[PDB]
Formats: C-alpha cells, structure tokens, sequence
C-alpha cells in the first residue's frame, strides 16, 4: 500500500555524502594520533 | 474535457466551466457548497494556461477560416503575447509571473519604438511576435515540472484519498 | 549495507513517483508440479 | 525457476493446441522416454506432425471469396475477404427463442 | 474540397487519369469516417478506415508496379500528398507480405506476448476453419 | 567451492579449457566467445568477437595457440589466442556448420561437420577445401582419428561413419544406437571414442587397425532428451577414468570407465547442461548450461 | 530401419532447426519500428469520444482524467511549434493515446540560424511597409469565439477550405537568385544532401552567394558595429564589477 | 498488497495442455474477501475456453486452503462448506466491516511468519480426510467450467457476430434452479450456498451400512466374498480392528459371518468397510447378521 502522493520537500537534494578528507580529520589520522 | 471530468467527479454539479475556461456557478451556493467547491492553485493554473493556448489556437483558426488576414493574425498574436496580464488573469495563482509580464513590456517598448521610427505610426499593425513568444515558452519550460507535481498530488488525493493517519 | 541500501532504493524510488519506467523483464519460465498428480488430469503428464 | 529455449516451447504448445498431442514436458529424475501426451493415438496416426512443420494434409479448406482488384469502388475485399461458406445472419430460432423469453421472464 | 494540396507544385501529368478514382475514394473515406458510432460496437467502429486506407494505397501500388501505368514522378507526388502510404507499400514489396491488412498487425510491441495477430497466421496451419477477426483491422487472415 | 560463473547473455553451448589448463573459453547464443582465468577467483579477462551466428562448438589446438570455433552462420573461424583476432574465416560451407575439429599432432588440418550434408576437410593455409564426403545428410559431430587418416562423424541416421583420407570411401560404419547421435569424443588413448545420443544411452567404441568387427564396448544409462533436442556433448577424463555427460535434466552425470556405475548425478543447475569440461591437470569440472551461466565443481 | 522414416525425419528436423535458428530470432535483433497510422484514425477516435458523456465509453473516463498530469507537456510541445507567419500550413508529427486522451506534438523545431534571421527580417520589412500603406488596420477580437459556442470541427470547417495567402515578401529574381525558391519553405533544404546533414536536420553547409543574399536580406534586424570596443564599460565584466561595487554606470542596470 | 510467485489453483482450472502461458499484473485488483489489492494472474485455459483469473488474495487462500479462482478445496475439491462439515471444522472469520478488516490484518501479520508450505491453523489440525469427503470427491477434471458464458444476444437472437459470439449460444438456464445464484462472498464464507446443500443431500442418500437393533446381534454378514479369500484374510480385515470372536466363511454362498468381541470395534470395521473393503478386488457387503 504505497501512495503516489509526494512532497515539495522530498525532491532529491544533497544527493552526495561528503567524506572527511585527508587533512580535515580522517579516521586514519585519528586512529594514529596521540 | 479533463477539467470538466474533474469538476463532475468531485460531485460538484452546481459549477460548470464554459468554453473559454471560465468557471461559473449555475446556482447561488450555500456555505457548504461555497466551501466544498473551492479549488486550488493547481486547478486554476491549469485552467489559465489552457486559456492562453485556446486564445492562440483560436486566433489561428480565424486565420484559416478566412475571417481575418495574414497581417491581422500576426498582429493579433503579438497582441496576445504582450497582454497576457489583461487576457488570462494568470498572475492571481502564481504571482511570480510578473517577471515574465514585465519582460514582455520591456521588449514591446524596444520593438515599438524601433518599429515606428519613421512615417510608421502609433497604430495597431505591429506583429513581430518572436520575442514575447520566446518569453512564454521559457516560462512553460519552468512551470511544467511544477504543475506535473501539483497535478499528480491532486489526482492521487482524489483517487486514493487523503492520508489523515500519520501526518 | 547491501540489504539496507536496496530497501532505501525502493523507498526513495517511491519518492520519485515520476517513475522513469523501465522495460518489463524478459518473460520468465516456471516449471510447476501440481499436488494433484495422476492421469485423471494433466493429460497423464506430471509437470506443466 | 526454469530457463528453456523459446522456439521450442511455442512449437510444443501450438502442437498440443492444433493437433491435440504433444511431447510431454515432465523432466523426471526417473528417466522417462519421449511419450506423446494428450491424443496419443492421434500423434501415432498423424506421425507427430507439428502445426509449424509442413505436412501433407488433404483436408478440405473452407471456401472463401477473393475480390482483390482495388479499383472497384465497393469491390475490394482484399485481406478482409469473407469466407464463402459463412452464414449471413446469426440468431436463435422459434423454440429456443420462446424458451429464452420464458427464462428471461422467470428471471 | 479535395485533399487540398500542400506542394503548390504542379502535379506530374498522369495525374489526370488517376484523379477521379482517388476523388471518389476520398469521398468514400470522408463518408465512412463520419458514419456515426451506432449500436454497432466500440472496437469495430474503426474498421472502415483501415479498410479504405489499404484500398487507396493498394490502388496506387497497382498503377505503378503491376501495370507500370504511371511515372515515378507522379507516383512520388501521390505518396507525398498522402494518398498512398509509404511504408505499407514498402512492406507489401516484401516476400511474405503481399496482402498485409494494416501496418499495426505486425507490431510486436503492441501485444503482450510479443507476436502478430492471428491475422498473420497462414490459414492452413490453423485448419480449424474458425472465423478470425483481428481486433485491430477487422481483417480475416491477411495472409 | 561451487564457483558459478556468469556474464553470458544467452545460453552457453560450449565450454572448454586451455590445453594448458590456464584459461577458460565459453560460448553460445550470444554470438561471442568469453574467456576467463581458471584459477584465482575464476575471473574474466578477454572477449573474442565477430561470429554473426551462434557459436555452436569451440575447439582448441593441442598446444593452445590458435582457437577454432564453429558458427551457425555457415562459417568456421580460427583465431589467435595470442591476440583473439581472426586469422581465417573458413567460408564455403553451404549450411550450418555445427562441429569443428583441428587435427592434433599432424599437419594443420580441420574437419567440420555441418548441416549441409557434407563433412569438410580444410587446410588453414590455402583458403581452399581439401576433401568432402557427402554421405546424404546433416552431420552433427566430427572427430579425427589419432593417425589423422580416418575421420569419424555422427548425424541423424544413427550409423556412425568413418572415412579414410586416402581412399575417401566410407571406411567404418557402426550401428546400434536407437536414435540420433549427438556427440563424439575420442579419449586421449587415441583409441576409445565416446558417443552421446538422445535416445537416453551412451556408448563406447574403439577405432583400431583390428577391432572385433562390432566394437560396441561399454554402455551407460541416464541421459535424457525432450522437446528441446538441444545438442548434447560428452567427454573423457584426461585419464580415461570418468565419462562426464550433460542432459536436459539439470543433472551433471559423472560415470566411470571401469565399473560403469553412476558416480554422480549432481544437481545445481537451472537449465539443460550442454557441455562439461574436464581439466587436463586437475579434478576440476566446468559445466556450461542453458541457464546462461557456468559452474566450476571440484571433485 | 525404415528409410522413409529417416526421410521424413530429415524433413521434420530440417524445417524445425531452420525456423528455430532463423535470423529473425537471433540474439540482438530488435524488431524494426512503429510506422505511422493514418490521420483519420485519430480524427475518428476523438470525434467519437466527443465529451465523455455517453455511457458507451465510461471506462476511458478514468484514463481521460488521469492524463491531466501531463497536459502541461502537451501545451508546451504544441506552442513551441506554431506556424511562423511566412507559412500557411505546417504538418507536425503527433504522438497520441489510442483513446484520444492526450495528443503530444512530437517534434523539436530546428532552424538554420542565418536563414531564420533573414526570414524574420523580411517579415520586418513587409509588416512595416504594410502598416504604413494600409488605410485602416482592424484588430481581431479577443476572445474570438463566444463562451458557449462549442469549438469547431476541423473536418467540417477547416479541412477543405483554401488557406488565405501568408506574408511572403516577393524576392527579386536576379539579386536573390540563390535563395528565391527555397526561402519560404518550412525547413528549407531538408532533403538535399549537398547543403544539409540529412533528414534529422543538423549541420548546414552553404555557398558564399547564398550567405551574401541571406545577409543582405536580414540587414534590417542587424547591428552595424564591426568590433568590440564599442562595449567598453558596457560588457558583462563591467556590469559584474559595477554590481559588486554597488555603483552604476550611466546607461547600465542597477 | 500481496505479491506471489504463481497462482495456487485447481488442476481442473489450470488447464489441459502441459505448456501454459500466463500473464501477471502487479496490484491489479481487489480481493473480493480480503478487500485489499492483490496481484492478478490471467491464463487461457484451453483452446476456445475463457481466460480465467485469480480472484482472491493469496492470504485469503492460504487461510481457508482453496484454489484462488476455482474456490474449491485443494485436496478433495468440494465446496468450502462441505469440506468444513466433513472435517467438523468451525471457522470463525469475522463478518462485519471493521472486525473483518482487523481480523484480516492480524491474520496476515501472523501468516507472514510462516513457511508458505501448508494452510495456517485448524486446516492442519483437520486434515484427517473422512471417508465421506473422499466419497464425495470429484474423480476426473470437470472441464465444463471453462467454457464461455451465455450470449444475451444469441439468447434473444441477436448474436450477429457469426460464430464468434462471445458467449455459448445455447439455451439460458432457468433462474429458478438453486444452482444459479451463488454470490462469491457466501461461497467463500460458506453460508447458504445451494451447491453445498445439494451435495450434502447427495452424501446423505449415498449408501452406508446400516446398524442393527439388538446389542446381541454381534455377527456381521459380509456379502460377495469369493473363493480367493481365506479365513485368515477375513481375520486380517477384522483382526487388529479390535477383536474377532469367530469367523464363518460360507463357501456355499460366497459370504462371511464375523462374530466380534467388541461392538464398537466391529461397527467401526464394517461401516468403514461398507462396499469399500477391497481385499483381492472383491466388493464385500458389510452388514449385521441375523
Ligand atoms: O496596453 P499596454 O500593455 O500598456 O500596451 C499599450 C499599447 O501597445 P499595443 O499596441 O500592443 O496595444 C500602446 O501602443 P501604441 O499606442 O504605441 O500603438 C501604447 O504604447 P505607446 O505608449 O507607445 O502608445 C500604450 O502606452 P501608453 O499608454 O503609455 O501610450 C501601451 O504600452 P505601454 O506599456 O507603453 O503603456
Ligand atoms: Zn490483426
Ligand atoms: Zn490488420
Ligand atoms: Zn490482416
């Protein structure tokens, strides 16, 4: 029982996840750090 | 036919949409019907867009029947596109239209005040309808996904029913 | 990750609702063994 | 979930449809032989002929018309040529007619 | 009042002997087009049109290929103005397809199992003498 | 492991190993030839292209240097496993060429069985035919004899036929199969030859200078046919120890040369198994089935 | 075993194998096409359904309604092909629903750029000389049809009429030799592989006399500037800067 | 919404050819009982037979254990009421709107936790097929079910479609007959379905062995014995069923007379054997002797 209604706010948006880059604080560095 | 099928499916027999897409009641309606029979901006935006196209295709039918002329058709089309504000009444339902409306005024002041640079006069016969046509085509490029969403929602709600459970 | 995201994909494709309708998958073939086997019905054969 | 070949399934089905016998499809774990199922004696006497395989049949084809000159204004039957051995009206007759009136009254 | 012509080019000059046949055929098409939707049926109210359409293009197919009684130029003018049917013809010219009823009776995607009408099955391989009315064209076994 | 391979769009009819035991070739309806690496993850490196019809039989040379592949479109093809590219398009076949066999350890020479009514002998270098024994009818499988001087063929008339390359007459005709023979494969003995036939029986024969005049040796039960009449193919093991067969029953049949017992009827497939491939080195089995994929069984 | 047995065996298996591996059901073969219907098919369906009030249909009611979601597409596709005052009639490819519920003009109006500007420039000259030299211009009435006059039928009212000469400018035979014939066509050189790509109508290539006459014809709608230092502080970058500094040059935007 | 792999149908209704071609439509219609949307499968039964369609949810099927279109039981194949009575079942599925939608929701939630293998509930606890059920069962496929309807036109004369009349151009059945009006809802709920009552009267008129008056008449007469039976064979017929006290195998009349040790044992034996004790192919007639 799936509706075909819809919403202005369920349009696609921010469809890519940012990942924490090499210098910002990647889980590798924090794995290292003291 | 689509808009009439909508009107009559909701069981609103006291209203009727006439052939230039005017919506008119055929009674005087009590409160319950003045309320039950209010419509939204989807219905009315679709109504008014269809009214613009009927104006256009009927100018062309007048041309093809022999009633007017090539020049009268061209200038009447230019007229139509310059004066969408006073012929449709679209701005009531999506007021952002005035972008377009102001644009088709600016163009007309250009073209006119370059059309009649010499002995040519301030009279009607100026149909160079490329510019306003372009403008309303870009407007339609923008509006079709919006209206397809709004009408999809209206039709769904009319055929499934409105969901008052987990709002 | 696999199961999660596939269910995501179906739930969001619901939120597409303008379904970029893909073609219908090729016709499948299924082989069926009735419980009511015998030569009374199935023209004496067992499977269809 | 089988996966079979396509010309062959339709061949066998049309066989069983228009001839009444067919190479039975049971793929049993006990090795059965090719047995013509359905009208077995028909498969025997007809030599297993398929509706798709050409075969000798002296069967009287129903008589049809043929008006294929497309210049006659009301002439061309072309591909829409009726069968000549066909009826010109379709109705039930005096006894069944009154009986059906009686039934429609009984209902 | 005829199929008023778009080309504005002069018709090549066999046009004057095939003129009246096409004219009466268009008369018949307009008439059988307006014939109003009686208690006839809803599937079969469109069978006249396909019937007439085949006729007209069939006719020209004769007068160019089976008689060679008109020129390439006149025949092309008669296609371009919508009397004939370019692809119904180009299909007729094939080998298994001499009498094809309507061009839609071979559309494989318009039918759910991916086949042609029973219109298209040779009468012999059915042999059951059963009346065939392809719902599309109304044809009785085009081939 | 089971190691099922996929990546083929339609039935795979033929699968066989590198005679190295290094690379895998499979082919079928999709009109192209896929290659894989047998070891590691059983991964796919190359795909050969070109054959317009269905690849009905692929065949190696005995080193593994050039590839032979019989196509439905009246043609055989030899290609370079070095490149994957065509060296020769054996045209001239007047119908469906189903079976191909390159001469092993002799001069480079090919016998092709076809649906025209002829068996054809071809030299790769001349772009011309060598010999052709028009018996009457379709020949469905063809294999040489290790002398490269007789040629064996099996078709619709159930009498397995062998021609002498020098006298060019029907050298050896053998009889006893009740219905059409679908597969021949001569063991690496150079002597024992294996015959599948959809009458549900498999047979073993032996081409020698001297044979008992009626050389129907061993007989096994189990294979199936049905409305499909797909082409069923058999093989010996590298050792002449186990015979592997497929059938339209979804069961890989593994029997033994010695006790003719049913060592295996293995399930696992979805559609008819058309070809089983034995590893020239290992106890590795590869099944090509009409379910549009392959299996890599280890025994 | 019986010979005639084996002979009809060869017969049967030959036919069977032959059809089964016929090129028709080869692997990647895709069925050819969907070619055009006749026009009267559409015309008859739509005039039949009329206004869905006769209960004989009563099921296309649901699809008729449900097709509303797409009518802003039909309108956009329709209005972007309107026939351009040098033409009397334009024929367009139409995709429609087999119950008449909706009708999409299925086309994109590609034009050659210098041709198009020249055609509209001729229109400029003609319109102007006409409005100057017509005694009294009558403006048509909007709406042209009344509120309860039902819309006309094409077939009964416009189908057979003669269509009333359009706004051609009449080109002179000597100086405009290279264009006089194909100028006012719908898609001028559509089918002549010397000057156009093909029938999809991309890629023009033209002769230099063609271009010179086209230029001279479109001369009215054109700038007689030759270089760029006219727009000195009047280009995009000057405006970007002025906007950024919130100062505004004499004749520029704010 | 339901979602299935195939229909679940009677062999009668599935057709005759081994090779059938069938179409699926996802969320295609509404179960006439479950009231919710289902997937609807449509197949052509045979040559010149109406296309049939699955007409009840897969859950509405598994619950009462029937064929999704034929509606008859799956093993025996009688109307739902008959099977219920023969299994002595009491099916408590609600009737009113809200209660029935609620019951359907929870029954579906609980059948989600199944294996898809056998009916849920008492339909497993009632599979003891009584000889009455086996006795009423259909034997061969009554394939008259799949022929087309009755042509209103051809009943009035009008079926001018030649031979293609979309309905059997025969005589319309008299509407007075009880076997005419059986609404789907009742035939699923088993409340006053005429075919059930006619079949039950038929099962009541069917031959079963009669009981005697006196308790002391503990000799049971089996008629139609034949001389291929042994006294030890008549024993094995009536030995472990209780205890037998004596056996007289009358060879001058081809009959037998079994004196038992327990009245209920002999009664169960003979009634359960009535005309159907088929040992070495002999129709023995089990009755109480004089
Ligand atoms: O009614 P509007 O949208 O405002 O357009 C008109 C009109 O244009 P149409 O010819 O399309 O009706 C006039 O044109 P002419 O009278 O020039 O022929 C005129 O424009 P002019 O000012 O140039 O006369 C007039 O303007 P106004 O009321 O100021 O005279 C006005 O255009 P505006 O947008 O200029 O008002
Ligand atoms: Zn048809
Ligand atoms: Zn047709
Ligand atoms: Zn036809």
């Amino acid at each position: 029982q799936l509706s075909k209604q819809y919403s202005s706010r369920d349009l696609p948006s921010h469809t890519k996840i940012k990942y924490r880059q090499t210098t910002q604080d990647a889980p590798e560095e924090v794995r290292n750090r003291d | 036919n689509m808009l009439n099928l909508l009107i009559h499916r909701k069981n609103l027999n006291y209203l009727h949409l006439d052939y230039n897409f005017n919506l008119k009641p055929v009674k005087t309606l009590t409160t319950k019907e003045r309320k039950k029979s209010r419509f939204g901006n989807a219905f009315h935006l679709c109504r008014e867009v269809l009214r613009l196209t009927k104006l256009v295709v009927d100018s062309h039918v007048q041309y093809r029947l022999g009633n007017v002329d090539a020049f009268q058709l061209a200038d009447g089309l230019q007229y139509i596109f310059a004066h969408v504000g006073q012929l449709t009444g679209m701005y009531r339902y999506k007021y952002k239209l005035m972008r377009q409306i102001r644009m088709c005024k600016d163009l007309k002041h250009l073209i006119y005040y370059r059309f009649n640079t010499g002995p040519v006069g301030k009279g009607p016969g100026c149909g160079f309808w490329a510019a306003g046509w372009r403008v309303w085509l870009f407007f339609m490029r923008g509006i079709t996904p919006l209206l397809e969403r709004w009408l999809g929602n209206l039709l769904a709600r009319q055929f499934e029913g409105r969901h008052s459970k987990g709002v | 990750r696999v199961a999660l995201e596939k269910s995501v994909s179906q739930k969001v494709a619901a939120a597409m609702p303008v379904r970029a309708a893909d073609k219908l998958a090729p016709a499948q073939y299924i082989r069926y063994t009735p419980s009511q086997q015998g030569v009374a019905f199935n023209s004496g054969a067992k499977q269809r | 979930p089988a996966h079979i070949n396509d010309f062959m399934f339709e061949q066998q089905r049309r066989t069983f449809a228009t001839y009444g016998y067919a190479l039975d499809p049971s793929l049993d774990n006990h090795q059965v032989s090719a047995k013509y199922i359905g009208s077995v004696e028909e498969a025997e006497k007809n030599q297993g002929l398929t509706v798709f395989e050409t075969g000798q049949k002296k069967t009287e084809k129903r008589k049809k018309f043929k008006e294929n000159d497309a210049s006659n204004i009301d002439g061309f039957l072309g591909p829409w040529a009726k069968y000549v051995d066909e009826k010109d009206v379709a109705k039930p007759s005096e006894e069944e007619q009154k009986e059906l009136d009686e039934i429609t009254a009984k209902r | 009042m005829p199929k008023v012509k778009r080309s504005r080019k002069a018709p090549p000059d066999g046009w004057e002997l095939i003129e009246p046949t096409l004219d009466e055929l268009d008369q018949k098409m307009r008439e059988a087009e307006t014939e109003p939707h009686e208690g006839k049926r809803k599937v079969e109210s469109l069978w006249p049109i396909f019937r007439i359409h085949h006729q007209k293009t069939r006719y020209i197919f004769d007068l160019f290929y089976k008689r060679k009684a008109i020129s390439r130029e006149l025949y092309e003018y008669c296609i371009k103005e919508g009397y004939a049917d370019k692809n119904l013809i180009a299909k007729w010219k094939k080998q298994g397809y001499e009498n094809l009823c309507c061009l839609r009776c071979i559309q494989t995607r318009d039918t759910n199992f991916g086949t042609n009408c029973i219109c298209r099955v040779p009468k012999s391989k059915l042999e059951v003498g059963r009346i065939i009315e392809c719902t599309h064209c109304g044809c009785r076994g085009c081939s | 492991p089971i190691m099922l391979l996929s990546g083929h769009e339609g039935e795979v009819y033929c699968c066989k190993f590198h005679p190295n035991g290094s690379t895998l070739a499979s082919a079928g309806f999709d009109r192209l030839i896929l290659l894989w690496n047998v070891y590691g993850d059983c991964d796919n490196y190359a795909t050969l292209k070109g054959h317009s019809g269905a690849v009905m039989e692929l065949h190696y040379n005995t080193d593994g240097s050039m590839l032979f592949s019989a196509s439905t479109d009246k043609t055989v093809a030899v290609w370079d496993s070095e490149t994957g590219e065509r060296v020769k398009r054996l045209k001239g076949h007047t119908s469906f060429v189903n079976s191909c066999y390159p001469a092993r350890r002799g001069p480079q020479l090919v016998c092709t069985g076809s649906d025209d009514g002829t068996v054809k002998l071809w030299d790769i270098r001349k772009k011309a035919a060598i010999q052709t024994f028009q018996n009457t009818y379709q020949v469905l499988a063809v294999t040489f004899n290790d002398t490269s001087d007789q040629i064996i063929s099996g078709g619709i008339d159930n009498d397995i036929k062998v021609w002498d390359l020098r006298q060019n007459k029907l050298t050896y005709t053998m009889r006893g199969h009740a219905d059409s023979v679908t597969g021949l494969s001569l063991s690496s003995e150079g002597s024992y030859l294996l015959s599948n036939a959809m009458d549900n029986t498999v047979r073993v024969w032996d081409v020698r200078p001297f044979a008992p005049k009626e050389r129907c040796v061993k007989i096994f039960q189990g294979n199936v046919h049905n409305f499909e009449k797909n082409l069923l193919r058999c093989s010996w093991s590298p050792d002449g120890s186990k015979i592997a067969a497929g059938s339209a029953d979804r069961f890989v049949y593994v029997w033994d040369t010695t006790s003719r017992r049913i060592l295996y009827k293995l399930p696992g497939h979805a559609g008819s198994i058309n070809e089983v491939a034995f590893h020239p080195d290992e106890p590795i089995i590869i099944s090509a089935s009409s379910d549009k994929r392959l299996y890599m069984g280890e025994i | 075993m019986s010979e005639e047995k084996l002979q009809e065996k060869a017969r049967k298996w030959q036919q069977l194998q032959a059809k089964r591996y016929a090129e028709k059901r080869k692997f990647g073969f895709v069925d050819a096409q969907k070619e055009d219907m006749p026009p009267e098919h559409v015309r008859k369906i739509i005039r039949d359904h009329g206004d869905m009030t006769n209960r004989k249909f009563r099921h296309d009611k649901r699809v008729y309604l449900g097709a509303l979601k797409y009518m802003p597409h039909a309108v956009l596709k329709l209005l972007e092909n309107m026939p351009m005052p040098w033409e009397q009639i334009r024929d367009v490819p139409v995709l429609y629903h087999i119950t008449g519920a909706i009708s999409f003009v299925n086309e994109i109006p590609w034009v050659i750029e210098p041709v198009y500007i020249s055609q509209w420039g001729s229109m400029w000259i003609m319109m102007r000389r006409e409005k100057r030299d017509r005694r009294h211009f009558k403006r048509m009435r909007f709406p042209p049809f009344d509120d309860e006059e039902p819309p006309l039928d094409y077939a009964d009212n416009i189908l057979d009429v003669e269509p009333l000469e359009a706004i051609q400018l009449e080109l002179d035979p000597e100086e405009d030799a290279p264009v006089l014939d194909w100028f006012y066509d719908h898609q001028p050189l559509r089918d002549s592989r010397k000057y156009v790509n093909g029938s999809t109508y991309q890629r023009w290539q033209f002769t230099l006399p063609m271009m010179s006459t086209l230029y001279r014809l479109a001369n009215q709608l054109l700038t007689d500037l030759v270089d760029d230092n006219y727009f000195y502080l009047f280009d995009l970058k000057a405006f970007f800067t002025s906007k950024a500094l919130n100062m505004a040059i004499p004749g520029g935007p704010k | 919404w339901e979602d299935a792999d195939f229909p679940i149908l009677c062999q009668t209704c599935l057709g005759e050819n081994p090779y059938i071609r069938m179409t699926k439509e996802k969320y295609g219609k509404e179960c006439k009982i479950c009231a919710r949307p289902f997937t609807v499968f449509r197949w052509c039964p045979g040559v010149r037979m109406r296309f049939k369609k699955t007409e009840v949810c897969q859950t509405c099927s598994k619950l009462k254990n029937v064929c999704q279109t034929c509606l008859l039981d799956l093993e025996y194949g009688l109307p739902i009421q008959v099977r219920d009575a023969g299994l002595s079942f009491k099916d408590d599925m609600p009737k009113s709107d809200v209660n029935k939608e609620y019951y359907t929701q929870n029954m579906e939630r609980e059948i989600s936790n199944s294996d898809g293998t056998r009916p849920v509930g008492m339909l497993g606890k009632a599979t003891s097929t009584s000889d009455m059920l086996l006795k009423l069962a259909r034997t061969t496929p009554y394939y008259k079910r799949n022929r087309p309807h009755i042509c209103s036109f051809w009943v009035k004369g009008e079926c001018k479609r030649g031979e293609e009349c979309p309905y059997r151009h025969e005589k319309p059945t008299d509407p007075d007959d009880p076997l005419a009006d059986q609404n789907i809802k009742d035939r699923y709920y088993g409340i006053n379905d005429p075919v059930a009552d006619k079949l039950l009267k038929r099962a009541s008129t069917m031959p079963r062995l009669d009981p005697p008056e006196d308790k002391t008449i503990t000799t049971l007469y089996v008629g139609g014995l034949g001389d291929t039976i042994t006294e030890t064979d008549l024993r094995n017929h009536f030995y472990q069923f209780g205890e037998i006290r004596t056996i007289t195998v009358v060879q001058r009349q081809q009959c037998a007379f079994i004196q038992f040790a327990t009245r209920q044992a002999a009664e169960v034996a003979a009634e359960k054997s009535f005309n159907k004790l088929i040992v070495n192919g002999r129709r023995l007639n089990v009755k109480w002797g004089r």
